[PDB]
RNA sequence: UUUGCUCCACACAAUAUAGAUGGAUACGAAUAAGGCGUCCUUGUGGCGUCGCUGAACCAUAGCAGGCUAGCAACGGUGCACUUGGCGGAAAGGCCUUGGGUGCUUGCUGGCGAAUUGCAAUGUCAUUUUGCGUGGGGAUAAAUCAUUUGUAUACGACUUAGA
RNA sequence: GCCCUGAAAAUGGAUGGCGCUCAAGCGUGUUACCUAUACUCUACCGUCAGGGUUGAUAUGAUGCCCUGACGAGUAGGCAGGCGUGGAGGUCAGUGACGAAGCCUAGACCGUAAGGUCGGGUCGAACGGCCUCUAGUGCAGAUCUUGGUGGUAGUAGCAAAUA
RNA sequence: AGAACUGGCGAUGCGGGAUGAACCGAACGUAGAGUUAAGGUGCCGGAAUACACGCUCAUCAGACACCACAAAAGGUGUUAG
RNA sequence: GAAAUUGUUGAAAGGGAAGGGCAUUUGAUCAGACA
């Protein structure tokens, strides 16, 4: 109607790490409210996209998508590891980033 | 050294073909398994006869379920404990529904108030104080007056999401 | 959750509320906090007195400009508690620290906003009872702060307004309720009920 | 070390697994009974089975039945080692020396 | 056109260029091993550049193969261009860089008669 | 080591920097204090040396 | 110095973007105490009730939400207007009156949707800028040089000059 | 036991920092969680080892096929290779329709030493392979000779009356 | 400053102890997935503002080995004997 | 007619150096491979 989402709204925090080196191969997403692992097994495969702009025209659109996949959990607060097709710039931690509902199970 | 379950162990001083069957001694142990209990049991076996583990033989390991477990029981304690500057002798009194969940706190408060660690505390006695006064520490007696009540004040509920909308109540 | 977050700053420990805010900005969560004077400190004045003078000596002994800069207001008190929460050199933090304000009272925009409350940073939630603490806005007027008095002024002229506005409140809910009232009953209502609502 | 009693499951899953011959040095898998037979034929031993039996059992010919088996390479512990600190004793609230019926809830998570 | 062959993988993709090559002019990228005894390089500290070695090799079966996949060979004249004329699936003709302009209309015209794949075709190309 | 004898310093550090004024008009930076129990008029005038 | 500047209107063009995608939804104060409703003797009052989390509240159906009819209501909401009033802490936003006009999923109808081919963000936000158009509005100064000396190493300062 | 007194040094300053007080402190217990070039499984490179294979009628016998284990390194040893001047042989090699050289955030091969190509510039010679040979590979030596910077339009160009 | 036995550093990166030749963990071909070590998980900063029983309030509290110091002697502070 | 080093033009970045490693966004540029 007014809200046509389909997407549960994520937050690009982390890549992996340790205290003093990153893995940029994995990024550690935050999905709005899941708060612990258990729910976020839920969320395990579904397939994430970053959306951002960009000044070249491409196919038609200003609006490129980067693809990837939740892949497991991450601690006990129900923040989830990831991968992307290629690794996330880094300038997203703390961007938006939406998690779709397919491959569906319900 | 963990959640503690009691075990009767039995053991005996090898046999000898001069001397065959020798004289069975028991002792209830307080451990989180029984490798631990075996080797507890010989500690103190060592400190009384002459014996070592190697000279001597476990007959028989035993775990002992408390008799009550829903029942609530007023216990005192007897504590041998080494400390930095000498070792002493102490009675405290425990009130709980287990031998084993007393021995827990027993441990949990030498460590808390006289700093010791599990290898210095030594469990003399632990035994069912049958008739109330025979109980003889304050912070027990509380705990027997007829009719007993209290309220629990400044009631401190735990939230579930970093920002709240309301404002805490302490209320109860 | 929501665009933009407005604390009210009024009961919380200085330490766990820096903590949370620096997280928030890190995830990209804009912030705002209010009535940084009502602010605590856990610890009886004279201790972070004491513990202020101790900061307030330190500096570059050859010139006091280049030296650690010392600000008396609560709200920066705040934001330097924050700051130290904050790889604040990287452009990622500089990026983060953009999106906090930090406010003596409650100025406008905000007064109208609504402001929320963070348990694990409120005082009366987190210190034992009968702990001694302190009060930002004592701390900041005993180091030099010059506007508590002005702040207290404009706040309980911008209270009362507020409680105005709430009186008008409670008084048009009270109406919506009596409209409920003679909807309960009804076909309508009795679904609901059964549909949890 | 860490060492304790295994339990016929451990030892049928450890060789099932992760049981290999050494046969010309070599490191050879054993995928199939035929392997085994043919070099431990000699002692009787013609299937997996039979090498698990030998073992277990300390079978008469154990010296060559268990030489035979190339040292099993486990990974670490899946559920963690429940110790804060591997390098005390197990009496002691670390992992090592005798924990006796203990190792097999090791080895199994390590295999 | 190429025999078929696996994925090619390249491994690391990156030039080795020698330590401080950057830094001062007079040392060319050209690959050197430090010897000297306290170099970070030579003693791997993390954050330092990394240094060829043999855990690089490329697989044996995608070696040489170029990103068409047949391996190329260096073509003077017709004459060697015709070694390649079974092999036309395998090996793709480069022109070597001194042959001439007329020189090389004849050898794409009789590479193109072979079969022969040529890897700069439009080099001295009249256009 | 230790100066060797002690002796006040020079100058004043409340007066720096010694830089030229802003300009020729120095700034009055505070005026006394209000009492409004009195009549209307000017705390301070304007004049030439 | 080749018809410039500004505010409002839309247009094409660019360039952005620390990261729109139903709603930042307003007392204060206490926490060994309070919110709310009601009553009175208006109080540090009587009585009732609630919390134990916003898991709420509001919004939410319609080609990303098309074209249309009717009924019941007289309510809701959007827009541009107009009446009166409030807000200076950074007020630059809040309220009220009255017409107009759009929508209304409060209820009942007629029509449309496919082939975007089994998914490919499938493009719906807001930044600044520039270029013409025509609806209002406005027609300066500063610096160099010259000059003073309340100033000055040079710059700078302070004067003076139709 | 914890706490306090005992407890005095020089730039301002450090439980790593912020900060923390029913701790984010001290003792002790229980779970979960995070992540090493280590462990487990897999791919690929190399080293070493064990097997197999001269039967023609095609192309490698120091070869081809199977299988296993292993991989840190100064001084140092050995090995396989890369690159220069010249010499024997050879490809009846490249070239004034452009050799060599030089240039090129253009392309390709090699783990690498390096090799190859395009384009530009250029103007007379030059390369592949098997072998021979050595005045044969530079970042250093307060290295040799030559060239060139920052310093910098800077120090300064003020004795001997004009 | 000088010996003994072993293990290291030197000749050696990698994780940890902020920092650090020698400590702890673990020794290096190029990579993928998993699991861990020592050490950690308020925020900096990956990871429980986890659970549990006590203790402690310091007008210079305290905060983890090697380690970056504190003693006799005292306290009608408080705790348990 | 190399290099150091210099002028111009074009492009880009610059809160107390610069340069480097892994990774990706954006811009520029380019090989190959479809049929
Ligand atoms: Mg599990
Ligand atoms: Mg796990
Ligand atoms: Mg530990
Ligand atoms: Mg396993
Ligand atoms: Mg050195
Ligand atoms: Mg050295
Ligand atoms: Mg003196
Ligand atoms: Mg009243
Ligand atoms: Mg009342
Ligand atoms: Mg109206
Ligand atoms: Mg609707
Ligand atoms: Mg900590
Ligand atoms: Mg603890
Ligand atoms: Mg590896
Ligand atoms: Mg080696
Ligand atoms: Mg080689
Ligand atoms: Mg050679
Ligand atoms: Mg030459
Ligand atoms: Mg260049
Ligand atoms: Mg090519
Ligand atoms: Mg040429
Ligand atoms: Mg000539
Ligand atoms: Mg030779
Ligand atoms: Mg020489
Ligand atoms: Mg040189
Ligand atoms: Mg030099
Ligand atoms: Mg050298
Ligand atoms: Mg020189
Ligand atoms: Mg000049
Ligand atoms: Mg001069
Ligand atoms: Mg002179
Ligand atoms: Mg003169
Ligand atoms: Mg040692
Ligand atoms: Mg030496
Ligand atoms: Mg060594
Ligand atoms: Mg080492
Ligand atoms: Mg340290
Ligand atoms: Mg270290
Ligand atoms: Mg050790
Ligand atoms: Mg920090
Ligand atoms: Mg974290
Ligand atoms: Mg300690
Ligand atoms: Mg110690
Ligand atoms: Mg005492
Ligand atoms: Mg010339
Ligand atoms: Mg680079
Ligand atoms: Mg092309
Ligand atoms: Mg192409």
């Amino acid at each position: 109607a007014e809200s046509h989402r389909l997407y549960v709204k994520g937050k690009h925090l982390s890549y992996q790490r340790s205290k003093r080196v990153n893995n940029p191969n994995v990024s550690l997403i935050k999905i709005e409210g899941v708060a612990t692992p258990q729910d976020a097994q839920f969320y395990l495969g579904k397939r994430i996209a970053y959306v951002y702009r960009a000044s070249k025209e491409v196919r038609g659109s200003k609006i490129r998508v980067m693809w990837g996949k939740v892949t497991r959990t991450h601690g006990n607060s129900g923040v989830v590891r990831a991968t992307f097709r290629n690794n996330l710039p880094a300038k997203t931690f703390g961007a938006s980033v939406r998690i779709f509902l397919y491959p569906s199970n319900i | 050294m963990a959640h503690f379950k009691e075990y009767q162990v039995i053991g005996r001083r090898l046999p000898t073909e001069s001397v065959p069957e020798p004289k069975l001694f028991r002792m209830r142990i307080f451990a989180s398994n029984e490798v631990i209990a075996k080797s507890r049991y010989w500690y103190f076996l060592q400190k009384l006869h002459k014996v070592k583990k190697a000279s001597g033989e476990i007959v028989s390991i035993n775990q002992i379920n408390e008799a009550h477990p829903t029942k609530v029981k007023n216990f005192g304690v007897w504590v041998r404990y080494d400390s930095r500057s000498g070792t002493h002798n102490m009675y405290k009194e425990i009130r709980d529904v287990s031998r084993v969940a007393a021995v827990e706190t027993l441990y949990q408060d030498m460590a808390a108030r006289h700093r010791a660690r599990f290898r210095s505390i030594h469990i003399l006695k632990v035994a069912e104080i049958e008739k109330t006064a025979d109980v003889k520490r304050q912070y027990v007696k509380q705990f027997l007056t007829k009719d007993l009540k209290f309220p629990l004040p400044h009631r401190v509920q735990k939230s579930t999401k970093t920002f709240s909308y309301k404002r805490p109540s302490t209320f109860y | 959750v929501e665009p933009v977050v407005v604390i009210d700053g009024k009961g919380h420990l200085v330490g766990r509320l820096a903590s949370v805010v620096a997280k928030q900005l890190l995830n990209g969560q804009k912030i705002v906090v209010v009535r940084a004077e009502e602010l605590n400190i856990s610890g009886e004045f004279f201790r972070n007195k004491l513990k202020y003078h101790d900061f307030l000596r330190k500096a570059t002994a050859f010139n006091k400009t280049r030296g650690p800069f010392h600000f008396r207001a609560p709200s920066r008190i705040f934001y330097k508690a924050l700051r130290g929460m904050v790889s604040h050199k990287t452009a990622r933090g500089k990026a983060a620290l953009e999106r906090l304000k930090v406010f003596e009272g409650i100025p406008p925009p905000y007064d109208k906003k609504k402001r929320v409350v963070v348990p694990q940073a409120l005082r009366v939630l987190r210190l034992k009872p009968g702990r001694k603490y302190t009060t930002l806005g004592k701390l900041s007027t005993s180091v030099g702060w010059k506007y508590e008095d002005v702040v207290a002024k404009l706040e309980a002229k911008r209270k009362v307004s507020s409680a105005e506005y709430y009186a008008k409140k409670r008084a048009f809910t009270k109406k919506v309720a009596s409209a409920n009232a003679t909807a309960a009953e009804s076909d309508v209502a009795k679904q609901l009920a059964a549909l949890g609502y | 070390v860490a060492y304790g009693y295994p339990s016929y499951s451990t030892i049928r899953q450890l060789v099932y697994k992760r049981g290999f011959g050494k046969i010309n040095k070599q490191r050879v898998p054993l995928s199939d009974n035929a392997i085994i037979e043919a070099n431990l034929g000699k002692y009787g031993i013609l299937s997996i089975d039979d090498l698990i039996h030998e073992i277990i059992t300390v079978g008469p010919h154990f010296k060559q039945a268990n030489n035979f088996l190339w040292p099993f390479k486990l990974s670490n512990p899946s559920g963690g080692w429940g110790v804060p600190r591997k390098f005390k004793h197990f009496i002691q609230g670390g992992s090592f020396g005798n924990r006796e019926e203990f190792i097999n809830k090791l080895v199994k998570s390590m295999n | 056109a190429s025999l078929p062959h696996p994925k090619i993988v390249k491994k690391h993709t990156k030039k080795f260029k020698r330590h401080h090559s950057d830094r001062y002019h007079r040392v060319a990228e050209n690959w050197r091993k430090q010897k000297g005894i306290d170099s970070v390089v030579r003693r791997r500290f993390r954050g330092n550049i990394s240094q060829p070695k043999i855990g690089y090799g490329s697989n044996k079966k995608t070696k040489f193969l170029s990103p068409s996949g047949h391996k190329t060979f260096l073509v003077a004249n017709v004459k060697d261009l015709e070694t390649l004329t079974m092999h036309t699936k395998t090996y793709a003709a480069e022109i070597a860089h001194n042959i001439s302009a007329k020189n090389r209309v004849v050898i794409l015209a009789r590479a193109k008669a072979l079969g022969i794949k040529v890897t700069n075709p439009k080099g001295r190309l009249a256009l | 080591s230790h100066r060797k004898y002690e002796a006040p310093r020079h100058g004043h550090l409340g007066f720096l920097p010694r830089k030229r004024a802003a300009s020729i008009r120095a700034r009055v930076k505070a005026f006394p204090k209000d009492d409004r129990s009195k009549p209307v008029a000017l705390t301070s005038f304007l004049g030439y040396k």
